[PDB]
DNA sequence: GGTCGGCGCCCGAACAGGGACTG
DNA sequence: CAGTCCCTGTTCGGGCGCCG
């Protein structure tokens, strides 16, 4: 007995038609339990081929969970939508969210099921299961309700969520809450012991109303990654070659970086291999360039209108460098990653998990999820990356080919 | 008219245009009569019905011959409406493949009679569905009629069957659970672990559900002895294999007639193990007319005796045992090409398949053994849900320092080393600090846009020194050859500084074989040598004899 | 015959995006 | 400076195979 927020797509562009890629047994058994239970709770409903639209669905396990979770690919459906949750019913980021001392994230999808979907606008919602070995054709679903992933879902339930948080909020004014997609950011300056503490507060006061993990950051922890000049005290050729070359490059983002002195030294016909020392003005451009890779970069600020990219570079030895910029050479932010899951043995999953990391990073500090330029091929990349995806949302990404120039990022 | 039992499907045109409006073809007095023998059975059996002047829509409507039979089959050249027509998305996501399917005690194959005539067509859209047909005379007007089911020729015909036919086999897969149905159009296959008694009785039970709905399961169709015929196979109690496949013995080869020979033994070496069709392609590159004769090539008759040699001996696979591991075996068969085999037990292939396509310019067996694991694991994950365990005929320590260096990310899944030569290595390695007692060569080349001259040598350390003029030369080739040029007149250890993003970038990543003659020439001498350090610098900036040489290179 | 849909392969032409050089 | 072009990679259009 609830009314529907009527929702249209932005003008001049058609619903989404992705074709649904091949799953494995256990991601299929799994979302035939799902949908055959969501069915009989009236969640969705079972359609037929004159719906032309499709969007890819899987399923997932978040970081230490057993239960199988849906998740559809709404990606292409956002992208035609976008109007609606940005200029009607936009959502505020707090910017003290990045400022806590911890921050926890909590998977309140399921209450989306709770608020039925406008009638005009189920036709996009459409997916198909697969089978195995093709057995049957295309088990077609479609949603009924506020479907979990879409970018229109808590926009239209932000109304009914405040009202929900109202009496929180009020008993703790100092802890700041943001939502986005099916995960909810608590964040709080509490110690760690009564952090949690309000947090099962929180899945209490949830539970009450009709919605339960918990996934905890910390950035007020998060370090930058700079760009480092050696420190050797014995130069060869080959260091200063590559010295050069590093600050040549550089020299992009500081435009204060000079290389005059410096390629100077590296005028004869010299043996790689051979010492050569630093003359005094090579001395003195060495450490004034240090000096301005330590300043910051004039004129970098976050634009809420541009969207985010991040490129990701391949360290070896499990390490993974970073960059989050809107134009070239502004990075708003660099960091490098270490030691993650599959290390020293499986690099689709080291990048998975660089990727959900950067994106989460995303979300706390300026609430947008960026554009990926991911070093691997697409044949590599769409084949394995379904195998360690945990979390609830999905980046866009593209895949970029560029051997390494003079390792910028990493000594 | 009655209603069908079966519901319909909503279909609609496309917002803002109308039905088709399309002029009958002459039609031969041998199909007119073909054509009113069956629309006057069709009309008696509700499945059309006349229309009069109130109708403005028609569309062409032609016959063709049945395969092995005197009977006639109704096509409508709806190439006007499907254009006008919503679109549908295909519920057909593949095609079944027989090593999928499971050991069951007892097997059935039926097919349906006139599928798509048996299946309604929605009530608001049977009037665009109007043809007309000619009479033995020219000056009779004709019998309009407009189609009540689904027509065949139409784009969504298929789509409408496919997902009202699962509809009618839900209710009765629900009640049999255990019972496995391969729904594939109108072929059903129905297998069961139950006895050979009560299989029979779930049979004639699936034939009068199936019948309610007006679905008829001809007994002339019916399948109950091994082998059965099923998607194009011969399913026998413990093994399959395809229908036969005759390839044609042309004196003369034209374009198609490849084209045809191509696309049979591409379905061929589903099962047929080292088909290899890489000369035959090399016939169609370039060509423009499809009748054109071409001859055949030295290496494409080798090629062609090879393929009908294997397909004289009788081949089959085996089905699918869940319970045991699924394991997928790859050879390096020719320059490009790959073959692999998918078995559960030793030489009892489920499958087997082979993949040659060159991506990129440069590339190695690395790169090409890489890209035949995803193309097997895609597949593996299709036909049975998981992915196989590899035999790769590379080294472990081989792969570990491939991927470990690559910048790049990439990952073989869990697989193991399989001592078939010949084996997959890496020929050579750039190494990581440059070489103590070797010489430094500074290369760099030029080139002019216009005359399309330049010129490309080296400096050494030692005073070495070379320059060689190039005539049709781009910029980019001229800082190849001056690699070359370091390679050739060094020993087996050398240095070398280059400025050219482009050479190194197609160095560093190791290729054993290129579309560029010179790239070839590189890699030849990159084999040859024991330590080889490159190094980039930026030009113009007056680095070491970098400047040096790239004034003696300039025009 | 010159109907429809699905999947696979092989090819070339059109598209497209980055790097070095030039008015 | 923006304009090319040299190069490489991708995407799509069209032929065949196979199934219904």
């Amino acid at each position: 007995p609830i009314e529907t927020v009527p929702v249209k797509l932005k003008p001049g562009m058609d619903g989404p038609k992705v074709k649904q890629w091949p799953l494995t047994e256990e991601k299929i058994k799994a979302l035939v339990e799902i949908c055959t239970e969501m069915e009989k709770e009236g969640k969705i409903s079972k359609i037929g081929p004159e719906n032309p639209y499709n969007t890819p669905v899987f399923a997932i396990k978040k970081k230490d969970s057993t239960k199988w979770r849906k998740l559809v690919d709404f990606r292409e459906l956002n992208k035609r939508t976008q109007d609606f949750w940005e200029v009607q019913l936009g959502i505020p980021h707090p910017a003290g969210l990045k400022k806590k001392k911890s921050v926890t994230v909590l998977d309140v999808g399921d209450a989306y099921f709770s608020v039925p979907l406008d009638e005009d606008f189920r036709k996009y919602t459409a997916f198909t299961i697969p089978s195995i070995n093709n057995e049957t054709p295309g088990i077609r679903y479609q949603y009924n309700v506020l479907p979990q992933g879409w970018k229109g879902s808590p926009a239209i339930f932000q109304s009914s969520m405040t009202k929900i948080l109202e009496p929180f909020k009020k008993q703790n004014p100092d802890i700041v809450i943001y939502q986005y997609m099916d995960d909810l950011y608590v964040g709080s300056d509490l110690e760690i012991g009564q952090h949690r503490t309000k947090i099962e507060e929180l899945r209490q006061h949830l539970l009450r109303w009709g919605l339960w993990m918990g996934y905890e950051l910390h950035p007020d922890k998060w370090t930058v990654q700079p760009i480092v000049l050696p420190e050797k005290d014995s130069w060869t050729v080959n260091d200063i070659q590559k010295l050069v070359g590093k600050l040549n490059w550089a020299s992009q983002i500081y435009p204060g970086i000079k290389v005059r002195q410096l390629s100077k030294l590296l005028r004869g016909t010299k043996a790689l291999t051979e010492v050569i020392p630093l003359t005094e003005e090579a001395e003195l451009e060495l450490a004034e360039n240090r000096e301005i890779l330590k300043e910051p970069v004039h004129g970098v600020y976050y634009d809420p209108s541009k969207d985010l990219i991040a490129e990701i570079q391949k360290q070896g030895q499990g390490q993974w460098t970073y960059q989050i910029y809107q134009e070239p050479f502004k990075n708003l932010k660099t960091g490098k990653y270490a030691r993650m899951r599959g290390a020293h043995t499986n690099d689709v999953k080291q990048l998975t998990e660089a990727v959900q990391k950067i994106t989460t990073e995303s979300i706390v500090i300026w609430g947008k999820t960026p554009k990926f330029k991911l070093p691997i091929q697409k044949e590599t990349w769409e084949t394995w990356w379904t195998e360690y995806w945990q979390a609830t949302w999905i980046p866009e990404w593209e895949f970029v080919n560029t051997p390494p120039l003079v390792k910028l990022w990493y000594q | 008219v009655p209603i069908s039992p079966i519901e319909t499907v909503p279909v609609k045109l496309k917002p803002g245009m109308d039905g088709p409006k399309v002029k009958q073809w002459p039609l031969t007095e041998e199909k007119i009569k073909a054509l009113v023998e069956i629309c006057t059975e069709m009309e008696k059996e509700g499945k059309i019905s006349k229309i009069g002047p109130e109708n403005p829509y028609n569309t062409p409507v032609f016959a063709i011959k049945k395969k092995d039979s005197t009977k006639w089959r109704k096509l409508v050249d709806f190439r006007e409406l499907n254009k006008r027509t919503q679109d549908f998305w295909e519920v057909q996501l593949g095609i079944p493949h027989p090593a999928g399917l499971k050991k069951k005690k007892s097997v059935t194959v039926l097919d349906v009679g006139d599928a798509y005539f048996s299946v309604p067509l929605d009530e608001d859209f049977r009037k665009y569905t109007a043809f007309t047909i000619p009479s033995i005379n020219n000056e009779t007007p004709g019998i309009r009629y407009q189609y009540n089911v689904l027509p065949q020729g139409w784009k969504g015909s298929p789509a409408i069957f496919q997902s009202s036919m699962t509809k009618i086999l839900e209710p009765f897969k629900k009640q049999n659970p255990d019972i496995v149905i391969y729904q594939y159009m109108d072929d059903l296959y129905v297998g069961s672990d139950l006895e050979i008694g009560q299989h029979r009785t779930k049979i004639e039970e699936l034939r009068q559900h199936l019948l309610r709905w007006g679905l008829t399961t001809p007994d002339k169709k019916h399948q109950k002895e091994p082998p059965f015929l099923w998607m194009g196979y011969e399913l026998h109690p413990d093994k399959w294999t395809v229908q036969p496949i005759v390839l044609p013995e042309k004196d003369s080869w034209t374009v198609n007639d490849i084209c045809k020979l191509v696309g049979k033994l591409n379905w061929a070496s589903q099962i047929y193990p080292g088909i290899k069709v890489r000369q035959l392609s090399k016939l169609l590159r370039g060509t423009k007319a499809l009748t054109e004769v071409i001859p055949l090539t030295e290496e494409a008759e080798l090629e062609l005796a090879e393929n009908r040699e294997i397909l004289k001996e009788p081949v089959h696979g085996v089905y699918y045992d869940p319970s045991k591991d699924l394991i997928a075996e790859i050879q390096k068969q020719g320059q490009g090409q790959w073959t692999y085999q998918i078995y559960q037990e030793p030489f009892k292939n489920l499958k087997t398949g082979k993949y040659a396509r060159m991506r990129g310019a440069h590339t190695n067996d690395v790169k090409q053994l890489t890209e035949a694991v995803q193309k097997i694991t895609t597949e593996s994950i299709v036909i049975w849900g998981k992915t196989p365990k590899f035999k790769l005929p590379i080294q472990k320590e081989t792969w570990e320092t491939w991927w470990t260096e690559y910048w790049q990310a990439t990952w073989i899944p869990e697989w193991e080393f399989v001592n078939t030569p010949p084996l997959v290595k890496l020929w050579y390695q750039l190494e990581k600090e440059p070489i103590v007692g070797a010489e430094t060569f500074y290369v760099d080349g030029a080139a002019n846009r216009e005359t399309k001259l330049g010129k490309a040598g080296y400096v050494t350390n030692k005073g070495r020194q070379k320059v060689v003029p190039l005539t049709n030369t781009t910029n980019q080739k001229t800082e190849l050859q001056a690699i070359y040029l370091a390679l050739q007149d060094s020993g087996l250890e050398v240095n070398i500084v280059t400025n050219s993003q482009y050479a190194l970038g197609i160095i560093q990543a190791q290729p054993d074989k290129s579309e560029s003659e010179l790239v070839n020439q590189i890699i030849e001498q990159l084999i040859k040598k024991e330590k080889v350090y490159l190094a980039w610098v930026p030009a113009h900036k007056g680095i070491g004899g970098n400047e040096q040489v790239d004034k003696l290179v300039s025009a």
